[PDB]
């Protein structure tokens, strides 16, 4: 057939192709509408009113 | 004038601890906010070694 041995080495390295069939799309990231929120830091912080508030203090 | 001025203060300090009772009843009910009642978990250390294990698929042969 004329057809030559590879080498001792030639099917155990990396093989790339082009495929006929699409690819699978990456999975979007989750999406949470509704998580648990924390202050942000661009929210103003004004003095609190009445100091503590906490026994007597201010 | 002075008892009229420290009974508003003091009645708004009143119905501000009121409030902020229910405020952190209503937080601690159901685990809304961030601040107070919050446990926070994170995924770091799982997406840390799925991270490892995907760098250590490249590095697998010879």
């Amino acid at each position: 057939f004329d057809w030559d041995r590879p080498s001792y080495g030639y099917f155990s390295r990396a093989k790339v192709i082009q495929s006929a069939r699409e690819a699978p799309k990456k999975e979007e990231k989750v999406s949470y509408p509704d998580a648990t929120p924390g202050l942000p830091e661009d929210y103003p912080k004004p003095p609190a009113k009445y100091g503590s508030r906490f026994h007597w203090l201010e | 004038e002075k008892s009229l001025h420290y009974l508003y203060e003091e009645n708004e300090k009143a119905q501000i601890r009121l409030l902020e009772d229910e405020v952190r009843r209503k937080m601690s009910e159901r685990n809304d906010y961030q601040a107070y009642y919050y446990r926070p978990s994170v995924a770091k250390y799982h997406r840390i070694s799925k991270e490892a294990a995907d760098e250590l698929e490249a590095l697998r042969g010879d």
